[PDB]
């Protein structure tokens, strides 16, 4: 998965 | 030696809360998020939520919310998930697993079996099962009248691997019952001690029953 | 939200055969980094979930080459060659590109093997159970194939069908056989009002039943 914490 | 440790089981009254613990070892805690996945009895993985110790972010899937609070203790390298106002619809095995950014769920926890009921904890009553020649002896262990799931049954504290069948428990009138089978060479029994180890984490009870003729 | 339709629900394959699992998403699962975060997981009976495939076609460390993942847009495929007894379990596709992340419904791999007759063992109620008012007589029918089997209880020659509980193991991790326990539960008072207890198994293996017995007097 991407990770809920990676997009910022 | 990466590992994620969780409590064995939690019995929760309906409408109460539970706080699940997922503690990591063997790596830098803040470099991996901690995700929580709900497993339902026969199948179904369901992603509940996640916490990122690096950024402090939280997220949950929407069948649960108003009720899931995801935190983490970086001091103690521990993640926590709180689930409020529980119903029987929340009873399941909850797994924790780790995720590096753009990575994957490579390491999982043992899982915590959560049971939502008004009924009380009941430890099991463990009964020995003793009975051809030219044979191997099949022996048993009767684990009756416990609540809630699960129970772990081993033989010789894990030293008797092969020939062991643990049958799924059957629920009836708010009580569980299962049996465990083990087969050993006739030369070994009753010559060598064969002992049945029953563990019920919700009772925090552990019972040992030697199988005697 | 993003939806994950997995077919089939169970998948019979011969030992050494070829298996093919399909998973299909409601939308495209390409992420805003260019990659497609499609994963395949396996959960064996009584064990924690395990990772096999990530990034539609890439194999995780320690996963053999028999497992092959492929996908394009909304249609994804996991292929297992030369299926082993160790391949048994439920396989889940997983999308990790749009939160909330979602799993498929799962596909249960049931493997076909040769027929095996059950080994029957009968056990009288324990001394410890009787001294507290109860009496269960347990009958094990172990390592048989196929799954369908019938157990008949007889007390002093007359068939008894109430108070009997049946439960099947999952398919055996090692020899892909099934085992089954059946339990006739009595009070100590009714148990000691009869003498001979019989357990009768009929299975596709044989025409006449496999019978195990004991007598309370003996």
């Amino acid at each position: 998965a991407v990770g809920i914490g990676a997009v910022f | 030696q990466v590992q994620l440790l969780q409590s064995g089981a939690e019995l929760v009254r309906p409408g109460a809360s539970v706080t699940l613990s997922c503690k990591a070892s063997g790596y830098a805690f803040s470099d991996y998020e901690i995700h929580w996945v709900k497993q339902t009895p026969v199948r179904g993985l369901d992603w509940i939520g996640a916490f990122d110790p690096k950024s402090g972010a939280s997220a949950s899937n929407q069948k649960v919310k108003g009720r899931a609070i995801l935190t983490a203790d970086k001091s103690s390298s521990t993640a926590y998930m709180e689930l409020r106002s529980l119903t029987s619809e929340d009873s399941a095995v909850y797994y924790c697993t780790r995720l590096r950014y753009f990575g994957y769920f490579d390491v999982w926890g043992t899982g915590t079996t959560v049971t939502v009921s008004s009924a009380s904890t009941t430890p099991p009553s463990v009964y020995p099962l003793a009975p051809q020649t030219n044979s191997m002896v099949t022996l048993g262990c009767l684990v009756k009248g416990y609540f809630p799931e699960p129970v772990t049954v081993t033989w010789n504290s894990g030293s008797l691997s092969s020939g062991v069948h643990t049958f799924p428990a059957v629920l009836q009138s708010d009580l569980y019952t299962l049996s465990s089978s083990v087969t050993v060479p006739s030369s070994t029994w009753p010559s060598e001690t064969v002992t049945c180890n029953v563990a019920h984490p919700a009772s925090s009870t552990k019972v040992d029953k030697k199988i005697v003729p | 939200d993003v939806l994950m339709t997995q077919t089939p629900l169970s998948l019979p394959v011969s030992l050494g055969g070829q298996a093919s699992i399909s998973c299909r998403s409601s939308q495209s699962v390409v992420y805003s980094d260019g990659d497609t975060y499609l994963e395949w997981y396996l959960q064996k009976p009584g064990q924690k979930p395990k990772l096999l495939i990530y990034k539609v076609s890439r194999r995780f460390s320690g996963v053999p080459d028999r497992f092959s993942g492929s996908g394009s847009g909304t249609d994804f495929t996991l292929k297992i060659s030369r299926v082993e007894t160790e391949d048994l379990g439920v396989y889940y596709c997983f999308q990790g590109s749009h939160v909330p992340y979602t799993f498929g419904g799962g596909t249960k791999l049931e493997i076909k093997r040769t027929d095996a007759a059950p080994t029957v063992s009968i056990f009288p109620p324990s001394s410890e159970q009787l001294t507290s008012g109860g009496a269960s007589v347990v009958c094990f029918l172990n390592n048989f194939y196929p799954k369908d089997i019938n157990v008949k209880w007889k007390i002093d020659g007359s068939e008894r069908q109430n108070g009997v509980l049946n439960s099947w193991t999952d398919q055996d991790s090692k020899d892909s056989t099934y085992s089954m326990s059946s339990t006739l539960t009595l009070t100590k008072d009714e148990y000691e009002r009869h003498n001979s207890y019989t357990c009768e198994a009929t299975h596709k293996t044989s025409t006449s039943p496999i019978v195990k017995s004991f007598n309370r007097n003996e």
